[PDB]
RNA sequence: AAUACGUGGGCCUUGUACACACCGCCCGUCAAGCCAUGGGAGUCGGGGGUACCUGAAGGGCGCGCACUAGGGUAAACCCGGUGACUGGGGCUAAGUCGUAACAAGGUAGCCGUACCGGAAGGUGCGGCUGGAAA
RNA sequence: GGUUUAAAGGGUGCGUAGGUUGUUCGGUAAGUCAGCGGUGAACCUGAGCGCUCAACGUUCAGCCUGCCGUUGAAACUGCCGGGCUUGAGUUCAGUGGCGGCAGGCGGAAUUCGUGGUGUAGCGGUGAAAUGCAUAGAUAUCACGAGGAACUCCGAUGCGAAGGCAGCUUGCCAUACUGCGACUGACACUGAAGCACGAAGGCGUGGGUAUCAAACAGGAUUAGAUACCCUGGUAGUCCACGCAGUAAACGAUGAUUACUAGGAGUUUGCCAAGCUUCCACAGCGAAAGCGUUAAGUAAUCCACCUGGGGAG
RNA sequence: UCCCAUUAGCUUGUUGGUGAGGUAACGGCUCACAAGGCGACGAUGGGUAGGGGAACUGAGAGGUUUAUCCCCCACACUG
RNA sequence: ACUAUAGCUUUACAUUGUAUUGGAUACUAACUCGCGGCGAGGACAGUGUAUGGUGGGUAGUUU
RNA sequence: AAACCAGGCCCAGGCGACUGUUUAACAAAAACACAAGGCUAUGCAAAAAAGCAAUUUGAGGUAUAUAGUCUGACACCUGCCCGGUGCUGGUAAAAGCCCCAGUAAACGGCGCUAAGGUAGCGAAAUUCCUUGUCGGGUAAGUUCCGACCUGCACGAAUGGUGUAACGAUCUGGGCACUGUCUC
RNA sequence: GGCUCCCAA
RNA sequence: ACCCUUGGUCAGGUUGAAGGUUAGGUAACACUAACUGGAGGACCGAAUCGGUAAGCGUUGAAAAGCUUUCGAAUGAACUG
């Protein structure tokens, strides 16, 4: 995960109102499925590192509740959401 | 924490244990 | 006369599966006697299912055609039995061989796993204290 | 009714269904509450009456305390809509680590080979022997080669658990504290399922120094298939893949809130967040636990029901 | 409104429709488009049993059985 | 089995020399090999004669 | 199925994994080969093979390669012995031999000894006695199948025990069918 | 004819 | 017999390996279903090669055959 305070308030200013808006659900998606992302190409590579993985797991679960609170809450924003990151599979 | 009780779960598996090796091998 | 006095009992603490009190308790194999129960070339039954072929009465359908109980056939399944031979287990006594555990039980004990031994068992590797002594 | 030690916490997590849900405002009326109505032989309960009494028979009052229908109530649970920031999460900053994976580098020790010096033993035990040695050992110096483990620091710390300790770097993960930042209950647990999971063991290919199951020899013994000694093969090492077990233990499942004192100790500023020992109340059969509970309570999961047969 | 998950998938008139026939009567009850229906709130399969009021029992919760009595169901050597 | 022998192997002489310090070391020029003179070896190796081992691989025979 | 044309099937054993090869002209097989396993030799003018030699093969390959030799897919495995025999080390004008050590997936052995047969099999392609004994199959079974074990005289790479598939292989029993037979 | 696939090239 | 160089031949039918595409599925690979694909000392069977069993022949049509039957038939194949 090449992750840095600007990329994350680059992803915070595309996703969600305002740069400053770091807790939405829609900043919180993006940033687990950035680094969900970068997780894998890190584990691809060292595949015994068991320790990454299950911290990839925890990350999915946390983007899966978040998505479920998206569902209670506002559906549309769900479907927007999940139309601009690609994460149904 | 007397012992005996585990004296016999000990003798069980050995005795167990001695049947499958004399059983392997065989058909 | 000779000859040096330094190397079985009591008190405190500790462990115990002993309380007839270590001349104690106690495992396991082989041999003996009863009881129950597994595996087995095979072999004998019981009813149900599937498919096929035949097929009554009584309706239906157009002196004949479906429908069907029942019959035969095959299979396969399920439920039972028996079988040369071959394995554990329980109980009773105590014949035989040892002493594994209980005290640091005389090689601390136990857990997992592997190999090996007439048997209790032994050894290797890792773990635990439900171990003394320190 | 229970689960530290009597039987009984899953090896540890993640997570599906399910179960439970901080605070506040407004609706609804599913749960809940209330009223009215219908419906529900004999036997069984107070009072009689008849059997000469009694069993018994019979009448009447007291049970209907279930179900159904229909009217109301709105505190709580549920459902719908809105709000809040304490729970939860994201951000920023500070600090920390034997946390994971991968690549490089190092010294001590041990083994083997070659050469130099030197000769009567070395090794081992309770005592010995097996063993190695004048065809030149042990010992000592140099050259060469290879494998494995990291003294002192070092008892603490980290990790979900199993576990993690030479040095260094790269890539990751994560804990704790605060923020004058953000979202606004987004939470807890979790049957299935999935992942990880000491040692030993299995397959393929490398490697093979030490130690060492099996095995061989020498001793001790009444015998010694052991304990002791000398050898010695799998294994112990690496990569990939199986396997899924442990006294996988704190023999103590996970969350949340609350409730005394002492003595130490690590970290960032008196105070958290830890990590260890005595010990109030309370709990317990006792040993004991005691703010890291086995105390006081709530939610969910696992498991137990005399011993053997029998995992 | 009983046990077994060492029983997890079952179903092709099977689920719905149109029409017709048939019946005391509605209906896949029967006969000539669509692919649906039932299922861990336990379908399907296997085993066992007639079901209630009574009766007995217990402080109650509950448990046992339906011998005689009453109600409902099933049957009359086997189809 | 007896007796030979191909092949293999040992040593001596020849091929085959020089120096140091003999018994080894060193040298280059005989000799050998490689690349297209240079490089690597080196009096060894290989070859001839003689000689001791071995030799059902082969042969002639006996029984 | 219209004639012609055009699988018989099932149950159970031994051996050999399999497709192949072989005694032209009496043997097609269980024999040979085989993919694969082990051991040994070989550092390159390689070892090895032909040739008096030159030279050629090996191979223009280089230890994941080449050669010699045994075993024969695969699964579970492959015990004890270095005493004997092989192999490896330390005279003519030094080898050897000795001695010591090693080597069994080397040959060989597994009864005073070097060690006195482990697992697994067993009246077997191995058992003389012998048509051993018991069970099955048949009216009757010297063959067959399943067991037992005093194995004349099994036994672990001259491999042990199994094994799906395969076979103009050897062997036993059924159904179908028939001039094989009653005849 | 070309195309595709394959290794024994 | 074996080898070397250069050529040729193998009717017809069957089965359905690797691989690929499309749906589901995963953090991502894996993995399931359909379609496709066309491998093989694969199957049945002519030519062809071989020679199992029986019958016949045995001063034979033939100094090794004939008839029926049977094995292989894209391969360690057959053949000039
Ligand atoms: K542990
Ligand atoms: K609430
Ligand atoms: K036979
Ligand atoms: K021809
Ligand atoms: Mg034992
Ligand atoms: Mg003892
Ligand atoms: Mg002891
Ligand atoms: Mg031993
Ligand atoms: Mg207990
Ligand atoms: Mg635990
Ligand atoms: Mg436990
Ligand atoms: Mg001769
Ligand atoms: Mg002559
Ligand atoms: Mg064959
Ligand atoms: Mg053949
Ligand atoms: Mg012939
Ligand atoms: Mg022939
Ligand atoms: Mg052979
Ligand atoms: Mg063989
Ligand atoms: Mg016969
Ligand atoms: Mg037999
Ligand atoms: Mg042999
Ligand atoms: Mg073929
Ligand atoms: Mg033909
Ligand atoms: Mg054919
Ligand atoms: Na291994
Ligand atoms: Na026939």
């Amino acid at each position: 995960m090449y992750l840095d305070s600007a990329k994350k308030a680059e992803l915070f200013e595309k996703y969600g109102k305002s740069v400053k808006d770091t807790g939405s659900p829609e900043s919180q998606i993006a940033l687990f499925t950035f680094r969900i992302a970068h997780l894998t190409e890190h584990l691809r590579q060292n595949k015994k590192d068991f320790a990454t993985e299950r911290s990839l797991k925890m990350l999915v679960g946390k983007r899966r509740r978040m998505l479920d609170y998206l569902i209670k809450v506002d559906i549309e924003r769900y479907r927007a959401i999940i139309k601009e990151l690609g994460i149904r599979r | 924490p007397n012992g005996k009780k585990r004296k016999r779960h000990k003798m069980a598996t050995h005795k167990r244990k001695k049947r499958l090796k004399k059983n392997r091998h065989k058909k």
